[PDB]
């Protein structure tokens, strides 16, 4: 279940930088579509993986992205 | 136990001074020599309103309760005579399971040897009740001879009555339309009636609108002799849309290059599709599944595409995100059905399936229906790419990874769309019109490929030309019909009709008729052809 | 709709049409929808057209059609 609780992280950042795409302009927009990229390369490299320490070192990085671009969400 | 209700049942229909003349009303009444029943208690039917008599010694019958439920539920109907005046109420009584009498209400209102009746009907909300109270000599049947019954109560309710039960022998028969003429004296009353439904010769009585009739032959009513069940039948289906080719295919686009394949001119069976039970998703927009296998289009489009499971909810009318915006837009006034199915074990591969690909990146939204299919490098920043991908540059298009082991949400799911469109085209793409089997030498509705009609349908001895579906008469009616599956010739004759005539010596004569019908074979109505 | 009525006959004649009756049956009708007001022959032949005309016609007890009246020809056709 760990694999599947790891893409719904990824499944939130990729969703709200989608969003962003829309809102955002200048530097903030390229951030935000840096970010959708990154999620979804992350959902590919997830699948083409082992060891728990891999999968958990994508889980926090995402989760602070997703922390992240709430803050341009708010603004 | 049945009684004859000879005479019985006649009252006066309305309010109206009427004398020395025969009327004829139409209105419900009880149809003369039925069939009374004889009881000596259930819960019986109202119907359409009911005759009600009784034979007394000792007043032992007091009352009747009308309703419906009759279980302190709804509002009923009670009406009692105990000892003085009559108590009739409407409220929500609790009634016994066997009600009688010893020794919530909106209404309220206060008035063998003896022969009593009773007509109770309800008449749109009117429950109106008639009454005659005449002596009698007569222990177990019910006498012979004519009087009417006058009105007594009209108690404007406005409440449904479907059965009822007698509170305290009697007999009970009930009323139905017919039409009667009824015979008024010099001093305003009813002495005599005519069951105009009884008999010939009671037909030709209320005819002529007369008691007596002379010696003669008299056309009274029409024979008519009617079609049973309807004989549709419709060319052989011959083939079939080719929707096997959209849902069976080896092989499926990717979400941002979907394939758009063109259905026409052809039968389209839908019901194969939704009783199937093999798909996750049926969804349509527009037309109903069960409506849709009846309805003509001018085109069909099937826009076939793989999607993750969690995206299938993007493939609808007034939606958003990266397919919806990016790969697959569907406008808001959309008319067709959504049809998705898992296919985890043929499109996933061990390791991750990685040819399928969906649109990241996009300047801007696409228009309904719209696909891009360009590889052109998507610009995030401020810096030109040169069509390079690197810093602030991506490739516009990113892989799936279906593998066998994903959750449901990211196990992939081949979509087709049904797209239907109407202009000014005939609309050549219908569903299959299902027929019956053929019946001949009788009377029968029929359809044969859109030539309505009514008639017996017989085998014909005629030749069209091969081009030819059905012929005409100098009246330019239909007088054959080609079988569309068969291809064989059958006649129409029209079904027997005519005049029906009644011969009679004269009432002063004999009340023995004879009846002449006209133009018909005795073999379809002493027998004398 | 796109009606095609057409008749194939024998004949024994170079430079002229026959002179006699015959009637066209429909052969083809083409649920197109499209507008057409050219068209071109692909490789002698003849071309008239059509107007809104009334006739009698001639069925035998074969259901055929043996003969016509074209009613606006001339006084004693109408
Ligand atoms: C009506 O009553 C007669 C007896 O007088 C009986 O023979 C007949 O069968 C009854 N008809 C019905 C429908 O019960
Ligand atoms: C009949 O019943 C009513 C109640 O429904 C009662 O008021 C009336 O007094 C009764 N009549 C006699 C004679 O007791
Ligand atoms: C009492 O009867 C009336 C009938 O008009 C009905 O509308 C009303 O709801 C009833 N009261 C209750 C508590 O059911
Ligand atoms: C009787 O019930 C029917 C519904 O079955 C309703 O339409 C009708 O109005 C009712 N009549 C009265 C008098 O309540
Ligand atoms: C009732 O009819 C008779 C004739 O049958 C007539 O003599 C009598 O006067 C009528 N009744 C009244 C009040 O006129
Ligand atoms: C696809 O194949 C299955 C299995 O033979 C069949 O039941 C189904 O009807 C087919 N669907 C179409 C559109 O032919
Ligand atoms: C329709 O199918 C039946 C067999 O079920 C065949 O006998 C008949 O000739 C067919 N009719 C046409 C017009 O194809
Ligand atoms: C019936 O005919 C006889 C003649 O034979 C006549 O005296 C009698 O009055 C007639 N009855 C009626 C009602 O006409
Ligand atoms: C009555 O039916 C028989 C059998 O079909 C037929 O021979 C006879 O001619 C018919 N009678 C009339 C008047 O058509
Ligand atoms: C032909 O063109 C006219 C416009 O001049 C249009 O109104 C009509 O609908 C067209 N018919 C077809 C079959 O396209
Ligand atoms: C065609 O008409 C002739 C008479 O001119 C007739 O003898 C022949 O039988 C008809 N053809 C058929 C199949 O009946």
């Amino acid at each position: 279940e760990l694999e599947e609780q790891v893409m719904h992280v990824l499944d939130q950042v990729s969703e709200l930088a989608h969003e962003l795409l829309h809102k955002l302009t200048g530097e903030e927009l390229e951030r935000a579509a840096y970010f959708n990229w990154w999620a979804t390369e992350m959902m590919l490299e997830l699948i083409k993986s082992d060891d728990e320490r891999e999968i958990r070192e994508i889980e926090e990085e995402a989760r602070r992205i997703l922390e992240h671009l709430e803050e341009l969400a708010r603004k | 136990a049945y009684t004859n209700s000879f005479t019985r049942g006649v009252y006066y229909p309305d309010k109206v001074f009427r004398s020395s003349v025969l009327h004829s009303t139409q209105d419900l009444f009880l149809p003369f020599f039925s069939n009374v029943t004889w009881f000596h208690n259930p819960v019986l039917p109202f119907n359409d309103g009911v005759y009600f008599a009784s034979t007394e010694k000792s007043n032992i019958i007091r009352g009747w309760i009308f309703g419906t439920t009759l279980d302190s539920k709804t509002q009923s109907l009670l009406i009692v005579n105990n000892a003085t005046n009559v108590v009739i109420k409407v409220c929500e009584f609790q009634f016994c399971n066997d009600p009688f009498l010893g020794v919530n209400c909106t209404f309220e209102y206060v008035s063998f040897k003896n022969l009593r009746e009773f007509v109770f009907k309800n008449i749109d909300g009117y429950f109106k009740i008639y009454s005659k109270h005449t002596p009698i000599n007569l222990v177990r049947d019910l006498p012979q001879g004519f009087s009417a019954l006058e009105p007594l109560v009209d108690l404007p309710i406005g409440i449904n009555i479907t059965r009822f039960q007698t509170l305290l022998a009697y007999y009970v028969g009930y009323l139905q339309p017919r039409t009667f003429l009824l015979k008024y004296n010099e001093n305003g009353t009813i002495t005599d009636a005519v069951d105009c439904a009884l008999d010939p010769l009671s037909e030709t009585k209320c005819t002529l609108k007369s008691f007596t009739v002379e010696k003669g032959i008299y056309q009274t009513s029409n024979f008519r002799v009617q079609p049973t069940e309807s004989i549709v039948r419709f060319p052989n289906i011959t083939n079939l849309c080719p929707f096997g080719e959209v849902f069976n295919a080896t092989r499926f686009a990717s979400v941002y290059a979907w394939n758009r394949k063109r259905i026409s001119n052809c039968v389209a069976d839908y019901s194969v599709l939704y009783n199937s039970a093999s798909f996750s998703t049926f969804k349509c927009y527009g037309v109903s599944p069960t409506k849709l296998n009846d309805l003509c289009f001018t085109n069909v489009y099937a826009d076939s595409f793989v999607i993750r499971g969690d995206e299938v909810r993007q493939i609808a009318p007034g939606q958003t995100g990266k397919i919806a915006d990016y790969n697959y837009k569907l406008p808001d006034d959309f008319t067709g059905c959504v049809i998705a199915w898992n296919s985890n074990n043929l499109d996933s591969k061990v390791g991750g399936n990685y040819n399928y690909l969906y649109r990241l990146f996009r300047k801007s939204n696409l228009k309904p229906f719209e696909r891009d299919i360009s590889t052109e490098i998507y610009q995030a920043g401020s810096t030109p790419c040169n069509g390079v991908e690197g810093f602030n540059c991506y490739f516009p298009l990113q892989s799936y990874g279906f593998q066998p082991t994903n959750g449901v949400g990211y196990q992939p799911y081949r979509v087709v769309v049904l797209s239907f469109e109407l202009l000014h085209a005939p609309a050549t793409v219908c569903g299959p019109k299902k027929s019956t089997n053929l019946v001949k030498n009788k009377c029968v509705n029929f359809n044969f490929n859109g030539l309505t009609g009514t008639g017996v349908l017989t085998e014909s001895n005629k030749k069209f030309l091969p081009f030819q579906q059905f012929g005409r008469d100098i009246a330019d009616t239909t007088d054959a019909v080609r079988d569309p599956q068969t291809l064989e010739i059958l006649d129409i004759t029209p079904c027997s009709f005519g005049g029906v005539s009644v011969i009679t010596p004269g009432t002063n004569t004999s009340n023995q008729v004879a009846v002449l019908y006209q133009d018909v074979n005795c073999t379809e109505v002493n027998v004398f052809q």
